[PDB]
Parts: structure tokens; sequence; C-alpha cells
């Protein structure tokens, strides 16, 4: 989800690009400001609300000991989802 | 107020002791400047080494100036015996060191150092 | 002034000088000081390089990481001098050939190119910029060198009118063509008067001259303590060195003598002790060996 | 005999290779640390420290770390009493502040306080 | 506590009780304590005026015979007026067993250089010259072993920063390498770990 | 526009309502060619010609000693006597009480968020005002 | 040209202050009705010997111990330092 500075730089994911005037631009010159196009901000948005029947869902990131360390989310709001903390992915319980 | 001493049973031993140091590095400096090829005059040398004894002109106690002149037959034997390349012995004129600011008013323009 | 580009630390090599300078020319002998002497304040430094890149690698150490950016420049390219310039708060020129060639005349190395960069350090928005010409630079010259070094010294000045322009006499140093040029020649003895100048006290004038905002717009002479005839001076070359490539060019530069300009400020004028050459001379022809001092005019 | 009387002060700056910037424009705070309030725990308010007076931190142009020029930014030191740490401050010639030892005052609790008859001090919830 | 405690060693704690013993009454004109740790070392902890009477004392008695000199070894410790706490970790091969014998000093008073009982502490009181600036009295040739050899300043003193004062580049207009005072690109990052709640209550110390 | 130094960037005397004198200490520097208040003060008295004589900061103190002893004598609050006097010379002048009753600038927590050039410029005191005034 | 100010360093407990403390127990009052434009600054401290400050014009400052005075003397001291006005 990169865009673009009016300098032509590309704004990472933190928000970081040079200033117009910032001689600090010199360092790309002739090569490259290495941005990731993936940001894992506008990824995360991507993922469906999980509708589960219970009051509190347990989250691990998945792949049992390859995620996460396992947190309790509660939903006890309905008028917001429970993001666990670690992983970004959020729940919603169904009724 | 009864210490071991090192070698100085009081200050007047210990000025002799840096007396005799003063006078074999005075009798140095011209070897140093010969074999090390360097760029000073020996007057330039002996100027250095009398600017380092007077830095530690003010110093009351014997067993500091017995360390001290322990510590300058150290570095006249690391000297004398080519131990020191070039290098150690143009450590003492910091050339490539940029002059200080020493007032108050370069102190404040350049910085927050007192 | 931008917040990056505020001095901080205490002047060493990780410290921020504030000064970013494009370096044209930096590959010789004055850009090799001229590089040491900014790296070591932490400066950016931009090294527009033509050469090869091995040819470069002494340029290496002299800086803090980040602090020199080697990039490609072409002289009779504007697009590449914009691209090495825009980001500099400070342009110095050091190209020259003492020699012409097949590409590349006097005209071309000393009006072309310096006309050139200090256009586009002009039309980029730069500060600063310094040039450097020679003390004996006229258009009635006899040489070819130091008539088109006057009329680049002069289009400079037109086309850049807050450029510091920078005369030195004759640069001694360990990699000069001044007491290399005598002790290698093993051309003859006349009425040539001449006060050569050390090539760090050139480097400190440089650097006094970007460091002050009162030498823009200024012509410095950068000269020597002392004036000496040719051949006393080719005779304590000699002695020193301890001894018993050309062109007619050099032979003309070599018997013209060096001018008093004392309507021109110098190096006592930026804060520089100008170094007599009965201190580096030895330094510098130590490598010529396998004295009593000329005398002064 | 074998021991001489020395009755000058200690001072071992010319012993030390301290440039002399690092020793006369040096302020040592000697002082015992405060408990961290995040905590209750106190074992960190047990001995003295010494610490310096900080210097200049800066950017870095390449990576913006925290580069320093302060040989002693980092140097704390650790004394068992007051007097340990003064004395090593003017043997080593800093010029220093001494912080005294700030205690807890001894209060007073009572579990039966929290249910007077009469006091404000009842708990409206426990 | 079988699996994971170590398991504590009583017949060597009582025999070097009893050697411990025996050498303060031996000599009880440089013995201070004699100490024994709960892991089996023995610790005799001496007058620095009796540093040759009691090593040649270990060396030489046919009931020590501690014939080698494992490790010298200086500790800087700034609390204490006499800061230096000279450690001589000897191994007895005949009875197969090991000692500590520890004394002190502050930064003007010399050591008696052990020289002349154990020839391998020529090099290491040697280092401790030039790590901690512990002057050894009568070693044949005291000078610095691992320092550069303009190096101001004993560097394993607790007052001396991590990095030091002075950094080594080449400088191509002197062609040579200088030395200027330290700037660290990356300032070393100072973590205080310590934990505010006491961990060992068996090492408890009296308050004032 | 003189550039100076806020109160987490220099070592720096400030009294209380007590009078008991305390110091801050430097926890970072100045941002930019900002500067220690007294240092840039010290600089424009050199630059003027009336050179004031002090350099360091501990000569400070001892001006500031000089002036009143208090100030250099940290975590200390001096007694103050001469109620008496005082009141005897509150006696001489008898001005009028007025008529406006006592309302104090604070009524509530709306008005405690930003007093000084600080709180304005925090974010997090304009949040804290935001949302007291929903 | 004139005094523009006075300081005047004492203790609270200490018996070298004590003619100072007994001068302005009594004779301060009618010295400020006397002076009601000069600023008269009373500082006490802990352990401070006695001291009069008069700062003059153009920053100029004079000094005189007050230490192990009487009433008297400090009232000497002072109207001294009145008259002066140098
Ligand atoms: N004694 C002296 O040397 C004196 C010198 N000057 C002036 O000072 C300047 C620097 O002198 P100096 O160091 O001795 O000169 P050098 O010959 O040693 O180096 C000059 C630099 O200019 C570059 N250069 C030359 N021609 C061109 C070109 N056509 N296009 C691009 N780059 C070019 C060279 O690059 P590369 O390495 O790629 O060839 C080199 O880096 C010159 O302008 C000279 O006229 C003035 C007075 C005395
Ligand atoms: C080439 C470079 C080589 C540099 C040489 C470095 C040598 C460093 C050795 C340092 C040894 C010393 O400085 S010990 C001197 C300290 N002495 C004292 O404190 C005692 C006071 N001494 C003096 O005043 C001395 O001038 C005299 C000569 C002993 C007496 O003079 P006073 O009388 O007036
Ligand atoms: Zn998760």
């Amino acid at each position: 989800g990169v865009r673009t500075s009016p300098t032509g730089e590309k704004v990472t994911h933190t928000g970081q690009v040079y200033d117009d005037e910032d001689y600090r631009r010199v360092r790309f010159v002739g090569r490259q400001k290495e941005v990731n196009e993936n940001f894992a901000i506008d990824l995360i948005a991507e993922q469906p609300v999980s509708q589960v029947g219970s009051r509190v869902i347990s989250c691990d990131g998945g792949g049992g000991a390859l995620g996460h360390p396992r947190v309790y989310i509660n939903l006890d709001k309905e008028t917001k989802t429970g993001t666990c903390g670690y992983c970004g992915l959020q729940f919603r319980q169904q009724h | 107020t009864s210490v071991k001493p090192i070698f100085s049973r009081d200050m007047n031993e210990a000025k002799r002791r840096v007396r005799e140091l003063y006078r074999a590095w005075y009798r140095e400096v011209p070897n140093t400047v010969h074999l090390f090829q360097l760029d000073i005059s020996v007057k330039q040398g002996r100027d250095k080494v009398r600017e380092m004894f007077k830095k530690n002109a003010h110093v009351t106690d014997p067993r500091v100036v017995d360390l001290l002149v322990i510590k300058g037959k150290m570095e006249l034997e690391e000297t004398i015996n080519v131990w020191k390349q070039r290098t150690h012995v143009m450590r003492f004129f910091h050339e490539t060191e940029a002059p200080r600011p020493k007032d108050f008013l370069s102190k404040f323009y350049v910085g927050h150092d007192p | 002034l931008h917040h990056a580009v505020i001095p901080h630390g205490k002047g060493g090599r990780s410290s921020v000088s504030g000064i970013v300078a494009t370096v044209f020319g930096a590959t010789g002998f004055l850009g090799r000081y001229l590089v040491n002497h900014l790296g070591r304040m932490g400066s950016q430094v931009i090294v527009p390089y033509r050469c090869e890149p091995y040819d470069t690698m002494h340029l290496r150490p002299m800086g803090d990481l980040g602090q020199i950016i080697f990039m490609d420049w072409n002289g009779r390219d504007k697009d590449s001098i914009r691209r090495a310039v825009e980001h500099s708060n400070v342009v110095i020129n050091l190209v020259g050939r003492e020699w012409e060639t097949k590409n590349f005349d006097f005209e071309d190395v000393f009006v072309k190119i310096p006309q050139a960069i200090a256009q586009v350090s002009k039309e980029a928005g730069v500060e600063k910029f310094i040039h450097i010409s020679h003390l004996n630079a006229d258009i009635k010259s006899s040489s070819k060198y130091l008539r088109n070094k006057a009329v680049g010294e002069k289009e400079v000045r037109e086309t850049f009118p807050e450029a510091t322009i920078i005369k030195p006499a004759d640069i001694f140093g360990r990699e000069d063509r001044f007491l290399n040029y005598f002790a290698n020649i093993r051309s003859l003895g006349k009425k040539t008067v001449k006060q050569p100048v050390y090539i760090v006290d050139v480097t400190k004038g440089i650097i006094n001259a970007i460091k002050d905002p009162d030498a823009r717009g200024k012509t410095f002479a950068f000269v020597g303590p002392n004036r000496y005839l040719l051949f006393d001076l080719v005779q304590y070359v000699f002695a020193v060195a301890h001894r018993p490539w050309t062109t007619r060019d050099k032979v003309e530069r070599i018997h013209t003598t060096d001018r008093t300009l004392p309507h021109l400020p110098g190096l006592e004028d930026l804060g520089v002790q100008a170094t007599p050459l009965e201190l580096k001379a030895i330094e510098v022809l130590r490598r010529h060996r396998t004295v009593q001092p000329a005398k002064t005019v | 005999t074998q021991l001489i009387t020395v009755d000058e002060k200690l001072d071992i700056t010319t012993l030390t290779g301290v440039p002399e910037e690092h020793i006369k424009t040096r302020k040592a705070r000697i002082f015992v640390p405060a408990r961290n309030n995040m905590q209750s725990g106190v074992n960190n308010t047990k001995k003295w420290k010494m610490e310096f007076d900080t210097r200049e931190r800066w950017e870095n142009p390449l990576m913006g770390w925290a580069s320093t020029a302060d040989p002693l930014s980092n140097l704390v030191l650790t004394f068992s009493t007051k007097e340990d740490a003064i004395a090593f401050a003017e043997k080593n010639g800093w010029s220093y502040d001494v912080e005294e030892r700030k205690v807890p005052k001894p209060k007073s609790k009572s579990y039966g306080a929290n249910f007077s008859w009469n006091k404000r001090t009842r708990v409206s919830t426990k | 506590t079988r699996p994971t405690v170590r398991p504590r060693n009583d017949v060597a704690h009582k025999q070097l009780s009893a050697f411990g013993e025996y050498v303060a009454e031996i000599l009880p004109k440089y013995v201070q304590q004699v100490q024994v740790s709960c892991f089996s070392e023995l610790e005799i902890c001496i007058h620095p005026d009796g540093v040759i009477p009691v090593l040649t004392f270990l060396r030489d008695h046919s009931n020590a015979q501690f014939k080698s000199l494992a490790d010298l070894t200086a500790v800087d410790i700034p609390t204490r007026q006499n800061r230096f706490e000279i450690v001589y970790n000897l191994l007895s091969l005949r009875f197969n067993s090991r000692i500590r014998v520890k004394t002190y000093t502050d930064e003007l008073t010399p050591v008696e250089s052990s020289v002349s009982v154990y020839k391998a502490a020529n090099w290491y009181e040697r280092e401790i010259w030039d790590m901690f600036g512990v002057f050894f009295a009568n070693h044949p040739d005291l000078r610095r072993i691992l320092t550069d050899y303009g190096f101001e300043g004993h560097p394993f003193r607790k007052d001396f920063p991590l990095s030091g004062y002075v950094e080594l580049r080449y400088d191509d207009e002197v062609k040579r390498v200088v030395a200027e005072p330290v700037e660290l690109a990356q300032e070393f990052r100072k973590f205080d770990l310590n934990s505010p709640w006491e961990a060992f209550p068996a090492y408890r110390q009296p308050p004032e | 526009i003189l550039p100076g130094a806020a109160y987490t960037e220099k070592s720096a005397t400030y009294v209380n309502t007590e009078g008991r004198a305390q110091q801050t200490k430097v926890a970072v520097m100045p941002p930019g060619l900002a500067r220690e208040d007294w240092k840039i003060i010290r600089a424009l008295s050199e630059i003027a010609g009336m050179t004031l004589p002090y350099d360091t900061l501990d000569q400070v103190r001892n001006r500031l000693e000089e002036v009143s002893p208090n100030l250099v004598r940290y975590d200390d609050v001096e007694g103050a006597n001469y109620f008496q006097q005082a009141s005897e010379l509150s006696k001489l002048v008898n001005q009028q009480l007025l008529a406006d009753p006592l309302v104090p600038p604070q009524l509530t927590i709306k008005d405690f968020y930003m007093t000084d050039s600080i709180s304005r410029a925090s974010q997090t005191m304009a949040k804290c005002v935001k949302a007291v005034t929903e | 040209l004139g005094l523009r100010e006075i300081r005047i360093h004492l203790c609270q407990r200490s018996p070298g202050s004590q003619g100072v403390r007994d001068f302005i127990e009594k004779r301060y009052v009618e010295l400020k009705k006397a002076n009601p434009d000069l600023p008269i600054l009373i500082r006490e401290c802990s352990d401070v010997q006695p001291k009069l400050w008069a700062r003059y014009a153009f920053g100029q400052e004079k000094n005189v111990s007050l230490n192990n005075f009487s009433a008297d003397q400090v009232t000497r001291a002072l109207e001294n330092v009145l008259s002066s006005k140098a």
C-alpha cells in the first residue's frame, strides 16, 4: 500500500520519507530506496472477522507452537470486535 | 598516614629520579627523531618532552611521582628499543586533531560542553 | 536551515558538521586532502568521479559510514552535474589538467566545465561555490594554461556572482607536481621568482572559506611566506633530496614569476598560518633519497 | 622504618590516564537511586551510585542511531557508603555533588482504622 | 533436591576447613581470614606483607606442596580504600587440591612480586600492571603486556570506560595511523537490568 | 529570538513555594542550535562588552549564593522569621478591598491542563481538554 | 552613582548573627519607612556569616562583613552604606 511523496520518493509503512530540502536523499542518487510493498496494516485489514459462538475466544496465531503465545479475548462488546494483541486477527460473537 | 614507599622516602629522592628521567629523555630525542625518521625537529621533540614533564609538575606525593617516573621509564624503554612505531611517537603531537575552542564564546558557538 | 544539517557533536568523525560538499575533481592532489579534512569533521562529501572506481579507493577511509557518496559524472553532461550538486550546500571545483588531451583541452577543463558546474550550481540553489584558479592567471600570459584559467575565472565570477575564487601559487606536498617535478628532472635557471604554498595550508584555507560567510564573492590568493628565486629553489630541492613527462606549457609556467597581489586577501585573512617550505620539504623529498636553506627575496 | 609519612591529599589524577577535559569539566553525582515507582521492591535502593552529567547525544546521519562523544556516559559506579563514593571522587579529581539518602518515613498502619466509628478514615468500599 | 540441585561435597569441605585452620595457625603473622565456600573452595585472605612467606610456604611445605600457580588475578572494587584484590589460584598436584590466596592494595602501595616463588607470575602480575596499575616491586621486567604502546590508562579499573578515551584511524594527510578522542556512531546502550526484589535471602546484609 | 533550554535540558535551580531550592539535571540536550539560558545571557554580555564574572555553572551558583545563599542549599527549607515586621509595614498604607468576589482562574478540570508554554504545546493535554469538555 | 539595593545575609540561630537579628527586630521597620523605594533584602540562612551587600549603580557591589557586630555596629555600617552612595 505504498504511496509517493511529491519528491518522487516512496513513503515507507512507518510513514518515513525525507523532506525536499533534506540532503539525505543524496544517498539514493543512482541507487534505490528499498521499501517493502506488503504493508502489514493493509494486509491484516483484509482478513475476515471470525464469527464464533462463544463469549471468550482463544487465539494462538495458528500453527500451534509456531504462532504467538495463546491469549484469551473477551467478546462482550457488541459494538466492537475483539482483536488479538499479537497477530491482529479479530473476533466477533455471533449473537 | 604511614604508607609504604615505592622508591623514594621523600620528595628530594623523587626529584632526583624525575631529573634523571628527564636527562635520559633529553638525550634520547635526537635518536628518536633520526631512527623513527620523524618530521619534527629535535628542538620540537625536546619541547614536547618538557611539556609532558611540566604537565605533572604540581604533584606533591612521592609515590605518585615514583609511578610517574616508572611510567616514563617504560615509555622510554618502548622508544629506545624500537617497540613503538612512528605513530606512537607522533601521538604526543596531536596533529590531525583540530584545535578545540578555548574561550567561552566559541564553546558557546559550537555546542554544549563547558 | 534544515534540522538534519544543523551541526552536532564535537567535530569528530562521527559528528555532523552541517557541510554537504560536492567536490569536483576530488580524485586529484587537492581533492585527496580536502576530502580528508572534510570527512574528519563529519561532513557529507559527494565525490563525483570520472575515473576507475579503484582509483577512488583511497577516499573511502576518510569519513564515517555514508559520509562519502561516490557518483559518476561527465564534464560535458550537465545532467550528471545537477545529479551531483542538488543536495549540497557547498560545491568546490578542483577540476584541472596540467596538460591538454585529445578529448579535453585547456578550454574544456578550465572554461567549459567550471562554467557548467557554476551555472548548474546557481540553478540548483547551492549556497556556496568555491573555484580554484591560479595566482599567475592572466589573459596576456604566454602559457595556454594561465590564459584559459583567467578566462574560466572570469566566467565563474560572472555566472556565480558569490563564488569564492582562490589563487594558489605553486602547491607543494607529498603528491605535488612542483617538488616532485624538480626532484625527478635530475628546466634551467632564470630570473623567475616563486613563493610556493603548502597543501595543508590551502586545504585549511578552503575549509575556512567554506565556514566564513564573509568569504562569499571574495578572491583570495594563497601564497607562501617566503619568496624564492627559481634557481636556488631548484638547488634546494636537489640538496634536500640528496642529488648532485613534461610539455612546453609547463616550461612556460615554471619560467613564469609568481606575481604579488597585495590587494587580494590571503591565508592570514582566513586564519591560516602559511607553513614555510623548510619544514615540509624534507617530508616531501624523503621519498627521493636513495642542508642550508634557500635564500629568500 | 620502611614506612614513609605522606601528609598530602590523595590525588591519582596524573596516573589514571583520563584526559583533562574529562576531569575538570565533569560533575559527578553521588546518590542513592530512587525506587522505580512502577514497582514496590526496594533492592535497587541499597547502594550508593556515582554517575556523571549527561553530555550531547545526536542523531547518526546514516541510521538515526544515538551518536555520542562522551566516554563517561555509561560509567556508573557502586559504593557501599557515601564516604567511599566521596573519597573515590576526591581521589580522582572529580567535582562532585552528593544527594542524601531519602528513606521512607515509618507510616502508622491499622486495618481496623478502615472501619472507625467516627473518623473520616472509613473505607467506602473494600 | 536430587536431580536439579548440585550435590554438596561435605568431605572436601571438612578437609579444606582443617587445612585452612592449619595454615591460619602456622602463619598467624599474615593470615587475616580463612573461608571455605559452599562449593568447597578454600580462600586464605592475607596481609600484603606476607605475599612471599605464605606463597613460599604453600609451594614448599610437605603438607601443602602447591607447586603450580594456576592463575594470578586482580579485581577492582572501588568502594574499598584498598580497591585492588590480588588473587593467587594455586594447585597442589600431590594432594590434588586447589587453594586461593587473596590480598589487597590501593593505587600507590606496591605488592611484592612473586616471581621468586612462581616464575609463572612473570607475565600475570605484569598484566596486573597493565590492566590495573598495580605496581609489583622487584619484578624482573615489569612493563605493559596487552595494551597499545602509547596507551594511557589502566583499562580493567572499573572507572575506565568501556570504549576508551581514544580511537585510531588512518589519516592520509600525515600518511599515518592517528589517535583521536572516541566518538561512537552508536553509543553503547546501558541497560539497567537489576531487579528491585531480593533474590538470595541467605546473602542479606544487615541494614544501617 | 534566542532559543533556550527547557527544564529537562539544563541543570537548573528552581525554588518551590516553600522556599526549598532544588536543581534539575540534564536529561537530554536542547535541540538544534538551542543553548542553556544563562550561557546565552553570558555570551550576550561578552558580545556587548559587559562580560559577567562567571564562566561555568558553579560560578553562576557562586553568584547566586552571593545574592541569597539559600538558593544553593538544595533540599533545604530555610526558615523565614520576622512576620511581625512585615505585618507592621503592611499597616502603613490602607488599600481598599474591591467588591469583586474571590474567583480563582481555574474552576474546573478544563482549566487545569494548559497553563504554560509546554502544556499549551502538548497534544496529550489537548486530548485531556477535549475529553473533559465533551 | 548611587545605591540601588541592600542585601543583608544572616543566620537564624548563630550568635555571630545575633546583633544583626537585634537590628532587624527593632530598627528595620523605621528603616523601611525611611526608604520606601529602596529594596533591603533580608536573607536568612543556616550557617552563613553575616554580610551586608550594597549594590550601586552600573553593577558595582561593595561588601561589608557584619560578623559579631552589635546592633549599633550594624546600624552604623548600614548608615555608612546609605550615606556613601558611591
Ligand atoms: N600545484 C597545483 O597542483 C596547483 C593546482 N591548481 C589548481 O587546483 C586544481 C586541483 O589541482 P591538482 O590536484 O594538482 O590536479 P590533479 O591533476 O591532480 O587532479 C585534478 C582533478 O580533476 C579531474 N579532472 C581533470 N580533467 C577532468 C575532466 N576533463 N573531466 C573531469 N574531471 C577532470 C581529475 O580526475 P581524474 O582522476 O579522473 O583524472 C582530478 O581528480 C586544478 O584546477 C589546478 O588547476 C592551482 C594552483 C596550483
Ligand atoms: Zn492471535
